[PDB]
RNA sequence: UUAGCUAGUAGGUGGGGUAACGGCUCACCUAGGCGACGAUCCCUAGCUGGUCUGAGAGGAUGACCAGCCACACUGGAACU
RNA sequence: GGCGUAAAGCGCACGCAGGCGGUUUGUUAAGUCAGAUGUGAAAUCCCCGGGCUCAACCUGGGAACUGCAUCUGAUACUGGCAAGCUUGAGUCUCGUAGAGGGGGGUAGAAUUCCAGGUGUAGCGGUGAAAUGCGUAGAGAUCUGGAGGAAUACCGGUGGCGAAGGCGGCCCCCUGGACGAAGACUGACGCUCAGGUGCGAAAGCGUGGGGAGCAAACAGGAUUAGAUACCCUGGUAGUCCACGCCGUAAACGAUGUCGACUUGGAGGUUGUGCCCUUGAGGCGUGGCUUCCGGAGCUAACGCGUUAAGUCGACCGCCUGGGGA
């Protein structure tokens, strides 16, 4: 939910 | 922590007056005798992990306000680190 | 914390306009000033006075229909956790056209419609739906 | 410990060297009565198919009725009274098999 | 379910070297260099201008056209 | 886009790096924005055309290519520097409450064992019985002693602790929480991947300890069989020291912090004033439960202690089963 989260790993695309 | 003979007099001591009491070396000052007052306690009672919170709590406080004299003016940080005997 | 003020800022606008309240009160600052007074200058609320000058405290008078909100939502669209900036063709509109949009420019806080003549871009502060 | 298991399945078929053919079982524990009245239950003992119609009644419980002459058989001795015992608990375990309900 | 990697390695002197700067090469001197902003190891893949999809943001890929790099049975080397 | 119950908030806490940060002024123009230059090959796409009988297709110029580099600008916001300020966060004093932890003593019931006395046919146990105990006198009662572990009543959606949790009394050492009056430092803060410590009980290692309860097991009923249930016994363990193990339906099935938004019934803990005219009247902070408006929600329900409206940061989930 945090963009700062994203910063350190995007989001898993399976 | 201490009594109040204790408390006011290390105040005095490190205080220009009476009323400098709520100056960032005198809580290093606090913490730094509470923690040499507590040196021969926690070596008999090592069972006594919530007075340890207590203990790693005024560590950490010590720590955070070295912090903030070493980053402003350390001509006073490089007094009180030997005056009281730190950095180790 | 307190760490993004105009945010605390909208969420006092916010609440007192939907709760019936007559007037609110917050801390003041220079940059809180830069915004209620371009609302009172585009009708959304009436009049701010400031108190205290140790402990500088905002005051906005609020503004109803029939008892119905006039401001009847606000979004805060930037903010310290991601910061947004346009230029001075890429500046969004709120309602297409309708609500205004605050940017803080060189020039002064002032609306997107304002900017048109002024030519610059910056920091979106909130959408004034 | 004091118990046994049944590893072998249901039925596997094989043959006799003489002639016929062989059906094993499997370890099985369970009694189902659900099929007829305990009259058939009556006609599932051998020796007490001649000591029928003996009795006082012409209907009988066997067991609190006076003057059961199956019952003065069993007390002679010509009927083992291990074989009486068990024939009310066969009808007893009626009164507790038959408690829910079960129907084909 | 890859956390330590690296001794011509990192830097300096001098000699040598190519068309040009340079550990490009050699002796000596220093013990540093790189790295949780992914070093290193393993697997996969030519890349880009683009094509296609999608309201857009994005998404998948790199045939024909064009630009560049690499390769010419396998491996190594030099001449002209 | 979600994480109270549909998959999902680490069991909790500390804290580095990282992210983020109250308020006032000056300065730098770093980020950003304005303008301009150079550049972003052509072809493709888009705009208006032209051409092949038409279309596909070819093609003129323009736009596009939201890119990158440099110069000149503006200073509101963000960043850096400088000087600050006090409401944030801290410090002192006077106090009050509490099963907060550790260590060392100590009390009295009750359980069981043992000694003695009086005393007799059953005690014991269950739906009903049996195993078991007892004429060497059980059981019951009384006197006296030993050992072990737990603390009735108080005691209550009561209190405390980060959580698991924590309960006889007393001493010693020691931790945080909260309130009143001021004085004082001047953002000293929030948050946290690795790292670090605590962390129910079972179980594991070494050495003690042993009442009661009690895996496995002994024995008797039950039963089709009893392995379980029921009953009579009983070892490991439960106890302490010294470690290790680090998982739980470790649950409020809600990560932490801050800012606001109508209210009641109470509880607990203080403090300020008041014909003290009663342990009361009037206020006002800390903690806590049940109702309930607006609002939210898939429904249940939440509803000033949010699951209402928002910000700061972190963890985690991506059909079920495999797992
Ligand atoms: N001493 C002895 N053992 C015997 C005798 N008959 C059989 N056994 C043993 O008894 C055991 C049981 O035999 P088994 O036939 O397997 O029994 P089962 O009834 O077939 N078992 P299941 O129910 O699985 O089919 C075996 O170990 C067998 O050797 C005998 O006459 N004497
Ligand atoms: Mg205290
Ligand atoms: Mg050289
Ligand atoms: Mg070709
Ligand atoms: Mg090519
Ligand atoms: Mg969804
Ligand atoms: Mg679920
Ligand atoms: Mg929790
Ligand atoms: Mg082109
Ligand atoms: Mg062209
Ligand atoms: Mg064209
Ligand atoms: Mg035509
Ligand atoms: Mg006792
Ligand atoms: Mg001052
Ligand atoms: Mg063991
Ligand atoms: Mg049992
Ligand atoms: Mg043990
Ligand atoms: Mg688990
Ligand atoms: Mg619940
Ligand atoms: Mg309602
Ligand atoms: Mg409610
Ligand atoms: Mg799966
Ligand atoms: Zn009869």
């Amino acid at each position: 939910a945090t963009v700062n989260q994203l910063v350190r790993k995007p989001r898993a695309r399976k | 922590s201490l009594s109040t003979e204790a408390t006011a007099k290390i105040v005095s001591e490190f205080g220009r007056d009476a009323n400098d009491t709520g100056s960032t070396e005198v809580q290093v000052a606090l913490l730094t005798a509470q923690i040499n007052h507590l040196q021969g306690h926690f070596a008999e009672h090592k069972k006594d992990h919530h007075s340890r919170r207590g203990l790693l709590r005024m560590v950490s406080q010590r720590r955070k306000l070295l912090d903030y004299l070493k980053r402003k003016d350390v001509a006073r940080y490089t007094q009180l680190i030997e005056r009281l005997g730190l950095r180790r | 914390s307190m760490q993004d003020p105009i945010a605390d800022m909208l969420t006092r606008i916010r609440n007192g306009q939907a709760a019936n309240k007559a007037a609110v009160t917050m801390p003041s600052s220079k940059l809180k000033v830069a915004i209620a007074n371009v609302l009172k200058e585009e009708g959304f609320i009436e009049d701010f006075k400031v108190e205290g000058d140790t402990k500088p405290e905002l005051e906005l008078t609020l503004k109803y229909f029939q008892g119905k909100a006039v401001v009847e939502s606000i979004q805060r669209v930037s903010r310290p956790g991601l910061r947004i900036y346009k230029r001075k063709d890429e500046l969004p509109k709120v309602m297409a056209g309708l609500g205004i949009a605050v940017v803080s420019t060189s020039k002064g806080v002032m609306t997107d419609r304002a900017a048109r003549q002024a030519g610059l871009g910056g920091e979106i502060i909130c959408y004034v739906a | 410990s004091g118990l046994g298991q049944h590893t072998t399945t249901a039925a596997r078929l094989y043959h006799f060297p003489h002639g016929g053919d062989v059906i094993d079982s499997p370890g099985v524990r369970e009694f189902g009565l659900w099929h007829l009245e305990p009259e058939q239950i009556t006609q599932g003992f051998v020796e007490f198919h001649d000591y029928l119609g003996l009795c006082k009644y012409r209907d009988c419980k066997h067991d609190t009725d006076p003057g059961c002459a199956i019952r003065e058989a069993v007390e002679e001795g010509k009927i083992a009274e291990t074989r009486f015992e068990n024939y009310h608990r066969i009808l007893e375990s009626m009164a507790q098999v038959k408690t829910r309900k079960n129907f084909s």
